[PDB]
């Protein structure tokens, strides 16, 4: 399916079904979680699909390297531009031109939530529990923070 | 590839089934979303194609089946079942285009798995001033031999009021 379709679905999910009417934090939180959770499922399924070489990572840094190169390339047709880490569970994945901020953008962090899930679900299937957050650091970029859970 | 789209669509359907607990409400939301998407997609399609106006609904059918489906989903349904009036036609597909699998047992009898495509089709055609009804009348995922989207021309949308 042309990526046009994915970009429009993503935009429609963020701006339609799962845009918060900004009633409060609870609504915002719930809308956010729905997107992120969906992303989580898609992330899982992309791994299943394109990565039944689950044996050949054999450790965290290789796994974050895979996310940065192969996984990002699967979803966004390019790699992340910078991987930084503290070597204590936190990784920051910089996308300088984040593709899902193209459909101005006030609610732009909503547009990151699905992708945070993508990464989380992708890591979940590679053996890693994480919390994944994101912010636009300097539009159109975009750092995703992966904190790995003990 | 857009294993991506199907996986993303599938997660959306699954999420909506969790939220709604009524397959008819999932169907409506999907349709609603598809319409919203189609309205924007027709812009993309017209810019990417150099497709002009369709002087008929038969000509509209050829574009949809031969150019548009091919562009977005990489397939080409056949056009069958013309009404004598020339105001309804069927699109036949070998499989369900947005969805590969179905969980068993079936707890979603009413669910129209790819109803988004019907919103998409109606929104897109609205923007070229054709009021249409698109609906699944067969689905392989419902055990039918093929998937069939019946397209029905309702009216040309009036310029102005
Ligand atoms: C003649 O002027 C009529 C133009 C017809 C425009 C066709 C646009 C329809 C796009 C729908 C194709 C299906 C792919 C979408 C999958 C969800």
């Amino acid at each position: 399916a042309d990526e046009a379709l994915f970009l429009l679905l993503h935009n429609e999910m963020v701006s339609g079904v799962y845009k918060s009417a900004e009633q409060g934090e609870v609504e915002n939180g719930r809308c956010i979680t729905k997107l992120e959770n969906m992303g989580f499922r898609v992330g899982q399924g992309l791994i299943e699909r394109f990565t039944k070489d689950t044996a050949r990572f054999k450790d965290e840094l290789d796994i974050m390297k895979f996310i940065c190169k192969d996984f990002w390339t699967t979803v966004f047709k390019k790699q992340i531009d910078n991987l930084r880490t503290n070597h204590q569970g936190i990784y920051v994945l910089q996308d300088n031109k984040f593709r899902l901020l193209t459909q101005y953008l006030e609610h732009a962090s909503k547009y990151l939530a699905f992708t945070c899930g993508l990464i989380r679900g992708g890591l979940s299937n590679l053996g890693i529990k994480s919390i994944v957050t994101a912010e636009v650091s300097s539009m159109p970029a975009c750092k995703f923070q992966v904190m790995i859970q003990k | 590839s857009s294993e991506l789209f199907t996986l993303t669509y599938g997660a959306l359907v699954t999420q909506l089934c969790k939220d709604y607990e009524n397959d008819e409400d999932v169907n409506k939301q999907l349709d609603k979303m598809g319409f919203n998407i189609g309205v924007r997609l027709i812009e993309d399609f017209l810019a990417r194609s150099n497709v002009g106006r369709c002087h008929d609904f038969r000509e509209t059918a050829d574009v949809i089946a031969k150019v548009a489906f091919k562009m977005y989903l990489g397939i080409t349904p056949s056009i069958t079942n013309w009404s004598p009036a020339g105001d309804e036609f069927s699109l036949i597909l070998e499989n369900n285009p947005l969805v590969d699998f179905v969980e068993l047992p079936d707890n979603h009898s009413s669910l129209i798995y790819s109803n988004l495509l019907c919103g998409v089709l109606r929104g897109a055609l609205e923007m070229v001033q054709m009021a249409v009804e698109a609906k699944f009348v067969q689905d392989t995922l419902k055990g039918d031999g093929v998937t069939e989207i019946r397209m029905r021309f309702i009216r040309r949308i009036e310029d102005n009021l």
